[PDB]
């Protein structure tokens, strides 16, 4: 029972960097690795009292890594599975595609197999990048086709900080972005998008965060993997794998985008007197103001959801939550699913990050969702791809690095597709 | 593992070169004789970009001086913080180019081209992986124009994949010294837009208003306008040395900002700039970093960006901070001057944050603009040339030193080209 | 003419390094015989 | 076995190929692998008319950058 | 000549890549039809 | 069950220094010759049997014979840290240089020194009681590792003939070289080390400086580097006879199952594994992968890709707590491994010997202290195509009679030379026709 995983770029380094140093204190390891079986599926001991996890930093620029190298789980990694490049993608998905790609990637594909060699039971990947920028983008649709051509069989989960519509840093999201989901949506197999303006206004909503850094941010992202990946490291009363959630999600081939949502996100001071349970947790998790990507659900009929819910949580009051809960005609579920929720529970208490306003609480819910209401979503990217592309701005760049003027079309072209495919199984 | 050459030209870029060398040594914490003194590791851990370790603890930087007279180069040894330079790279001939761009770029300029390549060959293989290189010099002069263009054309033939930040002094009509800037400006713009790759338009005219408005000085000497170049010149490029939440180095810089592949010349501000007095008075808000960052009586250029539209912009902010305060700021100012900004090109702004900022200022921040008003400093140079050109007035001491006339009607019309195409992109 | 040179000379070299990549990301022709034979 | 199969120098040189593919096809009923190599052959081939092409493509660019240098040196 | 390698390569990567389905269709349902012939089997055993 | 040690030229008395002291450290022997009075011993009273002798009085010395012309390295390792050690008359220095000149090495000084050594050796083979075989170790590249080495060679043929020898001879790499005439004396010296050393392990300069960066993480590795590993690699290969093998491979076991045919006697050399102190508690060192490193191309004593060639077969021996299951498993795998191919008239052609003995660490190394280690001895053929190189290289230099005159002032005639030219050449030819 095993995911090993890949962080490319700074945002996929830096939410590994939180994610892995919540999951030391969950299982109860010292920053330098060492206890004073659960840990299996993430870390794997070698040695004695020794644990090493497995996972693997990879990104073009030096110091992000160098950051993880010199900070205080120094310790922790393999002193190779922090790989660095040389020189940065510079947020140029053909410099990083083709251009510097080829010297890593080898190096990466070397090394996650022998990563998977130390492992047995392996359920699969779970990778981390943003489609906005360069390195994370370029080397992403690189690596995953590399993996879904050599392994091909695995599930890759593939956890994408999708850039927001408002709040955007860089300036060639637009052809990055379009660039990556060529690849995106036919090399994965469950594509758990985030918005960085969405996550921004839960925090400033929630926990009354009025600058609202990238460590909370990454500390949020790292709650819902370890609710997604605790159903394996842990067991429960009703659980889930990694074959479980991705065959009962994916209705078709080419519909794999997950919501993801998560509750109670409250601080202590909130979290000490208002009370909590199941059958407004879940409600709590299903409002739009509390769903991880800058998306309307309302205007989209639900497919599939999947619960989780980690802490002390009985498999009766869920079953009345989502009766509560299907009986509010607010949310409209698809026509064909006459049933559209996976349950799944857990004995474990979330447990507090120390430097965090995230609260302790007894029980948590994690939401992962496929609903149609993300087709504004794409369409709304294509068309200031489309605004950019008019008079053909920044082509300059792509084309003297190699890539043509007709592989940006046949690639619109197939988000256009995706627009369609989306529509037609709304209808 | 990048890294970083800086060459200065002429006397002007000698003068800024130095005080840039004096500012970017304390921000590593090392002091004039040349051994580390300072107090934490974040300086040392990436100094490499610019020092060379020498014998047990010298470190010299990665500069070559060069011009056409000893006394400049006396000048700047005599200076404070001079002598950490290697006496190697003191490249200088003796007769000097008298502000002729002819003996600038032709007969003074072949004569030490052969030489000064030498030393900058040496410099570039030193090293392991370079970026792209620093120029530091003016568009009025014989040793900084014409000379400046000769060595980054060299540059250029031999590498042909690496940027250049020309840092040029533009020649202000109102602050002109010399009798004839235009006949050095419009032909040194000539070979920029052909080969340097990042010309930052800097002008004495709105440093000496900046200085006059802002910092409220009494006497400002050349001392205090290299100091804010030198601020601006190191604040650029901090996202090399010191590790930030969202880190764009040079490449990621020049690629966001260069639309076409032709319009590079930006224009640069600062942020924080204080009179002593006022800075009791105030609050450093990212909010407030970001209008005094916007003021358009704090760009470094004599043209209004209030006359045009900007292609794109670009925030470079040093301190710990809130990114998601940065986006919304930017945000707000785009919304709020939607008219000033290009309607095909959505989201024209970058931002970017240093976990580093300039010791003292706890928080500062930095602006690139490629706005569309840059078209003003080349319409108001070009009528110089063409009035005095009318006549062939002072262009004998060109002709009999080697130039035709059709070179500089063809320069004017690089020139006129190069104003006009900003006009048709507003 | 220098100039001209040296562009496509790093005009080739991206032409080299696409095909490498495209080698690599599709093998990692040979496999059209087994293909059919099954 | 059918007439017309399909339904002009490049066509008629397409012609003999076709009948030159099926009479191998007849001859070779490892032995499948000779087939194979035959397409790799036919590829070959194709690869001979891209060359061919660039060739011609190659040599007008030649020309007509000795047309520009002798411009300029008489100029 | 790199870009006539990269044209030979698209194209006989194109041609690399429906009717194993259909036969593997069939495959699978005539050993359904065996599954009969067990059946039958059985039939012959009552 | 004694082995001598014979250590010729500058390369091989270098080696016998960073190599005698793992010895003295692995049986607790104090660096002066003598025992600590404490109890400070692994077990047992005779794991020092095959290379010291107590006399008297706990004052064992090593059963070496260094032996050089220049005597440089030879009073720098008397007036190192081993003197009390070492015995005052083993270490045998001439008086002047052989330069790189075969011809010096074998016929005008050596002539006057290996009747000296001869003696030596006699009186340590009288005194020894079980004796097993010779370890030459030396360098091809040079004068006296070439020259004398191959009068010596021959001249212990002649008299005791029917015992092993096994020859750490190193080569020059197929790009990176010091010496300019190389060529001329790794060929004279081939010549004379087909048909008299029984056994040869090769060695190459660039080949494991390649290994230092790669695996060791040092950039800038030196020859006191490299020759701590090579004595890591024949510690491995001497184990069995000192330790209790439960498994164990004594000498003759190389040339009885990895010698198919008396001319093919030509080794590649592999151990693992080769990793530091900060990734050592990081992996996780299992026989699995420890094999699958040996078998990898890139963890090779010779600079030589097997791929190009067949493995003809193959010895692995284990030191460390290692169970037989996983290493009979492990070669299972390596038969169903895709990319090595065996020629198909070996069915079986891996020996898998087993000791109870754990790696021994150097105080100031690299490695690491480890449960478990292999070395893989490996007869494959990509042999051939190192010895053609080298060839070609010979070629060249010879067609335009260059150096020539050096060499054929001495006794040295050119009839030499084109018979070890042709000596080459058939070997070639053999190695070729093994083939498939
Ligand atoms: N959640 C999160 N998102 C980030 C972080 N840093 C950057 N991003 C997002 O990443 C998007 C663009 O990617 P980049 O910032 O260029 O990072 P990258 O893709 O790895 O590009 P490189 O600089 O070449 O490594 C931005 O729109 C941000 O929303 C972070 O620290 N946390
Ligand atoms: N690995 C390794 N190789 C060595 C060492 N010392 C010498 N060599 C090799 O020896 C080769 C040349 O032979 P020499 O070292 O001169 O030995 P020699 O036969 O005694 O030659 P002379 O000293 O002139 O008599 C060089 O190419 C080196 O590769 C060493 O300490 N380690
Ligand atoms: N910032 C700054 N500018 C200067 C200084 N000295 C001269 N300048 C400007 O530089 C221009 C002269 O360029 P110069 O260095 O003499 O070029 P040269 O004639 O080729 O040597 C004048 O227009 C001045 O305005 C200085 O110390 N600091
Ligand atoms: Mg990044
Ligand atoms: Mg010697």
């Amino acid at each position: 029972r095993e995911v090993i995983s890949i962080h490319i770029g700074q945002a996929g380094i830096q939410v590994g960097n939180a994610c892995w140093e919540l999951y030391c204190l969950e299982h109860g390891i010292q920053p330098d690795g060492q206890m004073p079986d659960a840990f299996n599926t993430f870390f794997s001991e070698t040695g004695a009292g020794k644990h090493v996890p497995r996972c693997i930093f990879l990104d073009l620029e030096p110091t992000v890594v160098d950051e993880v190298r010199t900070g205080t789980y120094r310790q922790l990694f393999h002193p190779e599975q922090l790989i660095s490049g040389k020189e940065d993608a510079a947020n140029n998905f053909a410099r990083g595609h083709y251009t510097i790609g080829k010297e890593i990637v080898d190096l990466a594909l070397d090394r996650i197999r022998k990563l998977a060699d130390n492992c047995t039971g392996l359920q699969g990947f779970l990778v981390f990048n943003a489609v906005g920028g360069g390195t994370g983008s370029g080397l992403g649709s690189l690596l995953l086709e590399r993996l879904s051509v050599d392994y091909g069989k695995k599930s890759k989960l593939g956890f994408t900080v999708y850039p927001s519509p408002q709040v955007s840093t860089a300036v060639v999201e637009p052809y990055n972005s379009v660039l990556s989901t060529h690849s995106l949506l036919e090399h994965t197999d469950v594509a758990v998008m985030l918005d960085n303006e969405a996550i921004y206004d839960i925090c400033r909503r929630s926990l009354d965060i009025e600058r609202p850094t990238y460590t909370n941010l990454n500390r949020l992202i790292a709650q819902v993997i370890s609710s997604l990946t605790a159903s394996l490291r842990f067991d429960g009363a009703l659980n889930v794998d990694i074959t479980e959630f991705q065959t009962n999600l994916v209705p078709y081939p080419r519909i794999h985008f997950m919501l993801s949502s998560y509750a109670p996100i409250i601080s202590a001071e909130k979290a000490y007197h208002e009370q909590l349970s199941v059958a407004e947790i879940t409600n709590a998790a299903f409002e739009p103001a509390s769903m991880m990507v800058k998306c309307d659900p309302r205007h989209g009929k639900y497919m599939a959801c999947c619960l989780m819910y980690r802490g002390d949580v009985v498999p009766k009051d869920v079953n009345a939550s989502v009766a509560t809960i299907k009986t509010k005609r607010t949310i409209q579920f698809v026509d064909w699913c006459p049933t559209g929720f996976k349950c799944g529970i857990n004995y474990q208490p979330p447990t507090v990050v120390p430097g965090g306003d995230l609260a302790k609480v007894q029980r948590a819910v994690c939401m992962i969702s496929n609903s149609t209401a993300i087709g504004e979503i794409f369409s709304r990217l294509d068309h200031k791809f489309d605004l950019m592309y008019a008079k053909r701005a920044f082509v300059h760049w792509y084309v003297g690095e190699g890539m043509e003027e007709g592989e940006f079309s046949e690639a619109r072209e197939d988000l256009a597709a995706l627009e369609k495919d989306f529509e037609e199984v709304g209808a | 593992m990048r890294e970083i050459v800086h060459i200065q030209g002429g006397q002007c870029g000698n003068q800024i070169g130095a005080k840039f060398w004096e500012v970017v040594s304390d921000e590593h914490g090392i002091d004039p004789t040349g051994t580390y003194h300072g107090d934490s590791d974040l300086q040392l851990e990436r100094i490499n970009v610019y020092f060379n370790e020498a014998t047990g603890g010298r470190y010299v930087p990665r500069a070559i001086l060069m011009d056409l007279e000893p006394g400049t180069m006396d000048s700047v040894r005599s200076g404070p913080y001079g002598q950490i330079f290697r006496p190697d790279n003191f490249v200088f001939g003796q007769t000097g180019a008298g502000n002729n761009w002819a003996k600038g770029h032709y007969t003074e300029g072949a004569e030490l081209i052969d030489s000064v390549l030498d030393v900058v060959r040496k410099e570039a293989e030193s090293c392991d992986c370079l970026q792209g290189f620093q120029v530091c010099h003016s568009l009025g002069g014989g040793t900084g124009s014409g000379m400046g263009t000769l060595l980054i054309s060299k540059i250029r033939e031999e590498y042909p994949d690496r940027m250049m930040l020309t840092f040029s002094v533009v020649p202000s009509p109102k602050v002109s010294d010399t009798v004839v800037e235009p006949y050095n400006a419009t032909l040194s713009v000539h070979q920029l837009v052909e080969n340097a790759d990042e010309c930052m338009v800097l002008d004495n005219e709105a440093l000496y208003d900046i200085c006059f408005r802002t910092l409220k000085l009494t006497t400002p000497t050349f001392g205090d306008l290299n100091h804010l170049i030198s601020a601006v010149m190191s604040g650029i490029t901090c996202c090399l040395r010191f590790p930030g939440q969202l880190n764009a180095d040079l490449r990621k810089l020049a690629v966001n900002l260069i639309p076409f592949p032709r319009l590079h010349f930006f224009m640069v501000g600062f942020t924080p700039l204080t009179s002593r007095g006022s800075q009791q008075y105030r609050a450093l808000t990212v909010p407030e970093l970001t209008q005094q960052m916007w003021d358009a009586k704090n760009m470094m250029c004599a043209a209004d960006p209030r006359h045009g539209r900007y292609l794109t912009a670009s925030a470079l902010f040093r301190g710990r901070m809130s990114t998601k305060e940065v986006d919304e700021q930017m945000l707000n100012v785009q919304n709020k001057n939607s008219s000033y900004f290009v309607e095909w090109i959505p989201n024209n702004v970058k931002s970017s944050v240093c976990d580093i900022p300039p010791k003292g200022l706890k928080m500062s921040a930095t602006f690139i603009g490629n706005s569309t008003a840059i078209q003003e400093m080349f319409k108001r140079v070009s009528e110089q040339f063409t009035a005095m050109f009318r006549r062939k007035a002072f262009l004998h001491w060109y002709t009999g030193e080697g130039m035709d006339e059709m070179e500089f009607t063809e320069a004017e019309s690089n020139m006129n080209d190069l104003v006009s195409e900003y006009q048709q992109y507003q | 003419i220098t100039l001209e040179l040296k562009e496509r000379l790093l005009r080739c070299e991206k032409l080299q390094a696409k095909f490498e990549i495209i080698s690599a990301k599709h093998r990692g022709a040979y496999y059209v015989i087994k293909a059919a034979q099954e | 076995d059918v007439p017309e199969v399909l339904q002009g120098l490049q066509e008629v040189t397409r012609i003999d190929k076709m009948r030159a593919k099926r009479a191998f096809e007849a001859s070779l009923p490892l032995r499948q692998r000779m087939i194979e190599e035959w397409e790799a052959k036919e590829w070959e081939e194709r690869e001979q008319e891209i060359l061919s092409i660039q060739d011609k493509r190659l040599e007008l660019l030649d020309n007509a950058l000795q047309v520009r240098e002798e411009e300029l040196d008489d100029e | 000549l790199w870009e006539r390698k990269i044209q030979l390569e698209k194209e006989m990567q194109e041609v690399l890549d429906d009717v194993v389905a259909e036969m593997k269709k069939e495959i699978h349902r005539m050993t359904l039809r065996h599954t009969e012939l067990m059946r039958l089997q059985e039939k012959l055993v009552s």
